[PDB]
RNA sequence: AAACUUGAGUGCAGAAGAGGAAAGUGGAAUUCCAUGUGUAGCGGUGAAAUGCGCAGAGAUAUGGAGGAACACCAGUGGCGAAGGCGACUUUCUGGUCUGUAACUGACGCUGAUGUGCGAAAGCGUGGGGAUCAAACAGGAUUAGAUACCCUGGUAGUCCACGCCGUAAACGAUGAGUGCUAAGUGUUAGGGGGCCCCUUAGUGCUGCAGCUAACGCAUUAAGCACUCCGCCUGGGGAGUA
RNA sequence: AAGGAGGUAAAAAUGG
C-alpha cells in the first residue's frame, strides 16, 4: 500500500513535469502543503491552492514554465526514505547542483530549504533534493 | 451460512444496533462460516478449493482478534469466551 | 478395516488382521448352534483323504438360513456377528412373528435394517427374491442351483455375481470366477454382495495362526522320496525332471482340465471362467 | 425449493396399468414432505430416437415443491429399478 | 446485428420449448454458432444447456 | 493520549462463471462376442512385406458385453493463487465482480523460517482394461537402422486411497500502492440521454518515457515508495 | 487492400 507520501507528491510532479501538464491534484497533508509553499517561493512552481474539504483536503499545485517552453523544474529526488532516512548537520549541508538547487530539509525549526538551515545553523532529515 | 442465520449472528453480538462492521460481529459470523465449511470438508475431503477459502476466513479472524485484543483486552476475553474459539 | 501389527516381533513382523468394527454382538444365539467336531481330513474309513487338515480352534455351528423361503414377513438386523465356520459374517434377523434366524451379511447391512424375502419383496441389499423377479443387471449372492435348496453360490466375503438376461426358463449370470452360465429363473437369491470384503487382505503373518485355523504343514513333492511321490528323490536339489508335474498321486498337475465330460450343466455353462 | 420432474412411460403401456404407475410415482414425489404443486401429461409423443426399441412415449410433468430432495431420490431410484419408466430427469428450477 | 431473445425480452429459456430451440439447431441438429444466429453469449450459454436438456430428454436429437 | 474516513473489512440490493467434491442419467464412436447373407480378399505403404482370411476373412444387418472421452455450442470467451477446469442432472461447498452508502475505524502490505496445493510420468495396495501405447516381436527402408514408416503388443493410460513434489510449472516479466497521451474491440455490471459517462476484467494499435536492440507502453519493460526471492564469466555441476 | 492471433486438412523412398 502507501508508504511514502512525500515520495509520491514529488512522483506526481515529476509526471506533470514531464507531460508539461499545467496543474496537478492531490491529498493534502500539512508536510505537502509546506513543501509547495518552499516551492512556490523559490520559483519552482507558480500556485499551490488548498481545498479544505473532507478526507484530508486537496492541494493544487500549478506548474510554472519559462519562455521556449522550457522546465523550471529539471529534477525532483526523494532523499531520505522510509526504508533509510537521511539526515545531515549543519556544517554538512548538500548543495544541489553546485547551488543551483534546493533541498528541502525538515528541522526543529519547520520544514525549510537548505540555504535557510545553513544560515540558522541547524541539521535535519533531507526530505528531498529538486533543482 | 444461510442469511437469516447471519442476521441471527449480527444481531446477537452487535455491540449496537445498526451496527454490522463491529470486530465481534465479523469474527462471529467468521466463526460460523469456518465451522459449516468444516462440516463439509468432513464429509468432501478432497475440496481443497474449498478449504483455501476456509483457510483465508480462519487467518481474516485471526486477524480481527489481533487488533481487538490490542485494542481492548476485556472485549477480547469476553468475546473468545463467547465463541470458544482458544 | 485391516489393522497392522507393530513389529514386536519376528512373528507378528507384517502381521495383519480384521479389526472386526462390522460385529456388533461378541456371543452367539444360542439355540442357533450345533457341535461340529474336527474331521481332520479323515473319511469314514478313518483314513486320511484330504492332506494338511488338523488341530485348530475347537468350533460351534451356525444354522444359517441360505434358502430364504420366509416370505411375506419382514425381519429386523437384531446383529453381525463372527462366525468361525466361513470368511463371511452373519446377520442375525428377527421376524415381525419373533422367529429369529441367522443370514449371510452383505455388505452394507446395519443393524436395525429390515429385510424380506419373496416375489414381491422390493431391490434392496439383504432381500431375497426369485431371478424371476430379480431385474437384470442387479448384484446378488447367494445363488440357488435348485429352487428350495438353499443358496449355493457367492456367499465366501465379498463374493458376488450379476444378472445379465433372462431367457425362456433360465437367467443368464456371471459368477465372481467370469463364467457365465444359466441358473433356473425359480431359483432365489439376495440383493447386494456379501460383506466381509477385506478377508482376503489379512496377511496370516506366522505359522501358528494357520496351525489354529486347522491348517496342517505342506510339505513338498520335490523333497519327498521316490515312492512317495512321483517328484520325490534325486541327489542334491532336483528340476521337476519330466514333461509334467505331478499330483502325490501321479497325475498332471499344471493346466490340465479335469471337469468331467458329458456333465448335465454343459448346457448351461455359456463361457468359462 | 422447487423441482421439475419429467418422465417417459413406454408406449406399449395398458391404460390401467399406466394410470397406476402415474398416480405411484406422484404419490412417491409427494411423500417425504414434498407438496406436488402440479402433475400434467402430455400424452403420447414421438421419440427423436428410439429408446429401448421404442418409437414413442407417454410424457409425465410434475411440479413439486420440497425442503429437501429425499422424495426426488426415492422416484429417481424406483425409476432406475422400474421397466415401465424409460427416462427421467429432475430439474431444480 | 441483433439478438432474438434481446430482442422479444425473454430472459429465461424452457427446455421443453422445441419450437423455440429448432430455430436455433441445424438441419442436422447441430446447435448454430453465435456468430451466425446473432444471439448474445449471455443467452447462448442458457440456449446451448436448454438443448442439452431436451437432447437429454428426447424432445431433440442428437443427430 | 484523543479524533477522521479516503485504505482495509462488514451490512443491504444485484451478476456471470468448464471453480471444487460426491452420486445419477445419456448419445456418437472404437474394440470384442453370437448369429444371417456373402466370396478370395482385407489391411497397409513412397512402394512393399509382415499380419488377418478358404476353418469362410474384410463388407453388411441385428443383438449383447465392457472401458474411456464428451461432436456442435466454443469465442485475444469465462472461472481459479498456480497446477488446472468443456455432455447433462441433483446435493454440499470456495472465490470473484457491480451499486449503495448505514456499520468498525488503519484493523494494512510484504513475508525468512514454517505449513499446504501442485501438469505428466513414476511408486504401493485393491479394482478395472475399450482405445491408444514405452518395453517387446515381426515386416519394410538402409552400407548398417537397437529408429522414423507398417503389422501386433505388455506396463501404463482409468477408478479409490496413500506416496513422489518435479515441468519451457512461461507473460521465460514477484507482491502491494499511487501517478503518466490516445484510438478501437470483447466479457459481467451500473448511471444519464442508437448515443454519452462509468467500474472491473480480457485483446489489438500507439504517444511521452524506457531499452543493447528487439520491443514494453494504464493488463509498462515508464515515473516513484515498501517488502520479499534471486544474480555476479563459460565448463567442472545441479556434480561430490 | 495489407498485417497480427486459433483451429484444421491432403501429400511424403534413400544419400549428398
Ligand atoms: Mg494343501
Ligand atoms: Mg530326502
Ligand atoms: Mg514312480
Ligand atoms: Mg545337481
Ligand atoms: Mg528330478
Ligand atoms: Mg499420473
Ligand atoms: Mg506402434
Ligand atoms: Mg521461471
Ligand atoms: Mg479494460
Amino acid at each position: 500500500t502507501m508508504t511514502d507520501p512525500i515520495a509520491d507528491m514529488l512522483t506526481r510532479v515529476r509526471n506533470a513535469n514531464m507531460v508539461r501538464h499545467e496543474k496537478l491534484e492531490l491529498p493534502a497533508s500539512n508536510i505537502k502543503k509546506e513543501i509547495a509553499e518552499i516551492l512556490k517561493s523559490e520559483g519552482f512552481i507558480k500556485n499551490v491552492e488548498y481545498v479544505e474539504d473532507d478526507k484530508q483536503g486537496v492541494l493544487r499545485l500549478f506548474l510554472k514554465y519559462g519562455q521556449n517552453d522550457e522546465r523550471v523544474i529539471t529534477g525532483l529526488k526523494r532523499i531520505s526514505k522510509p526504508g533509510l532516512r537521511v539526515y545531515a548537520k549543519a556544517s554538512e549541508m548538500p548543495k544541489v547542483l553546485n547551488g543551483l538547487g534546493i533541498a528541502l530539509v525538515s528541522t526543529s525549526e519547520g520544514v525549510i530549504t537548505d540555504k535557510e538551515a545553513r544560515k540558522r545553523n541547524v541539521g535535519g532529515e533531507i526530505i528531498a533534493y529538486v533543482w | 451460512i444461510s442469511q437469516e442465520r447471519k442476521n441471527e449472528i449480527i444481531k446477537e453480538y452487535r455491540v449496537h444496533e445498526t451496527d454490522t462492521g463491529s470486530p465481534e460481529v465479523q469474527i462471529a459470523v467468521l466463526t460460523a462460516e469456518i465451522n459449516a465449511v468444516n462440516e463439509h470438508l468432513r464429509t468432501h475431503k478432497k475440496d481443497h478449493h474449498s478449504r483455501r477459502g476456509l483457510l483465508k476466513m480462519v487467518g481474516r479472524r485471526r486477524h480481527l482478534l489481533n487488533y481487538l485484543r490490542s485494542k481492548d483486552i476485556q472485549r477480547y476475553r469476553e468475546l473468545i469466551k463467547s465463541l470458544g474459539i482458544r | 478395516a485391516i489393522k497392522k501389527y507393530k513389529p514386536i516381533t519376528n512373528g507378528r513382523r507384517n502381521m495383519t488382521s480384521l479389526d472386526f468394527a462390522e460385529i456388533t454382538k461378541t456371543t452367539p444365539e444360542k439355540s442357533l448352534l450345533k457341535p461340529l467336531p474336527k474331521k481332520a481330513g479323515r473319511n469314514n474309513q478313518g483314513k486320511l483323504t484330504v492332506r494338511h487338515h488338523g488341530g485348530g480352534h475347537k468350533r460351534q455351528y451356525r444354522v444359517i438360513d441360505f434358502k430364504r423361503n420366509k416370505d411375506g414377513i419382514n425381519a429386523k438386523v437384531d446383529s453381525i456377528q463372527y462366525d468361525p465356520n466361513r470368511s463371511a459374517n452373519i446377520a442375525l434377523v428377527v421376524y415381525a412373528d419373533g422367529e429369529k434366524r441367522y443370514i449371510i451379511a452383505p455388505k452394507g447391512l446395519e443393524v436395525g435394517q429390515i429385510v424380506e424375502s419373496g416375489a414381491e419383496a422390493d431391490i434392496k441389499v439383504g432381500n431375497a427374491l426369485p431371478l424371476q423377479n430379480i431385474p437384470v443387471g442387479t448384484v446378488v449372492h447367494n445363488i440357488e442351483l435348485k429352487p428350495g435348496k438353499g443358496g449355493q453360490i457367492a456367499r465366501s466375503a465379498g463374493a458376488s455375481a450379476q444378472v445379465l438376461g433372462k431367457e425362456g426358463k433360465y437367467v443368464l449370470i456371471r459368477l465372481r470366477s467370469g463364467e457365465v452360465r444359466m441358473i433356473l429363473s425359480t431359483c432365489r437369491a439376495t440383493i447386494g454382495q456379501v460383506g466381509n470384503l477385506q478377508h482376503e487382505l489379512v496377511n496370516v503373518g506366522k505359522a501358528g495362526r494357520s496351525r489354529w485355523k486347522g491348517i496342517r504343514p505342506t510339505v513338498r513333492g520335490s523333497v519327498m522320496n521316490p515312492n512317495d511321490h512321483p517328484h520325490g528323490g534325486g541327489e542334491g536339489r532336483a528340476p521337476i525332471g519330466r514333461p509334467s508335474p505331478m499330483s502325490p498321486w501321479g497325475k498332471p498337475t499344471l493346466g490340465k482340465k479335469t471337469r468331467r465330460g458329458k456333465k448335465s450343466s454343459d448346457k448351461l455353462i455359456v463361457r468359462g471362467r | 425449493r422447487t423441482y421439475e420432474v419429467m418422465y417417459i412411460v413406454r408406449p406399449n403401456i395398458e391404460e390401467d396399468a399406466k394410470k397406476a404407475l402415474v398416480e405411484r410415482f406422484n404419490g412417491i414425489l409427494a411423500t417425504e414432505g414434498a407438496e406436488v404443486l402440479e402433475a400434467k401429461d402430455w400424452g403420447k409423443r414421438r421419440l427423436a430416437y428410439e429408446i429401448n426399441d421404442f418409437k414413442d412415449g407417454f410424457y409425465n410433468i410434475v411440479r413439486v415443491k420440497s425442503d429437501n430432495n429425499k422424495a426426488t431420490d426415492e422416484f429417481q431410484r424406483l425409476a432406475k429399478i422400474s421397466d415401465d419408466i424409460i427416462r427421467y430427469m429432475v430439474i431444480r428450477e | 446485428k441483433v439478438c432474438y431473445f434481446t430482442a422479444n425480452g425473454i430472459t429465461h429459456i424452457d427446455y421443453k420449448d422445441t419450437e423455440l430451440l429448432k430455430r436455433f439447431i441445424s438441419e442436422r441438429g447441430k446447435i448454430l454458432p453465435r456468430r451466425v444466429t446473432g444471439t448474445s453469449a449471455k443467452y447462448q450459454r442458457m440456449l446451448t444447456t436448454a438443448i442439452k436438456r431436451s437432447r437429454h430428454m428426447a424432445l431433440l436429437p442428437y443427430v
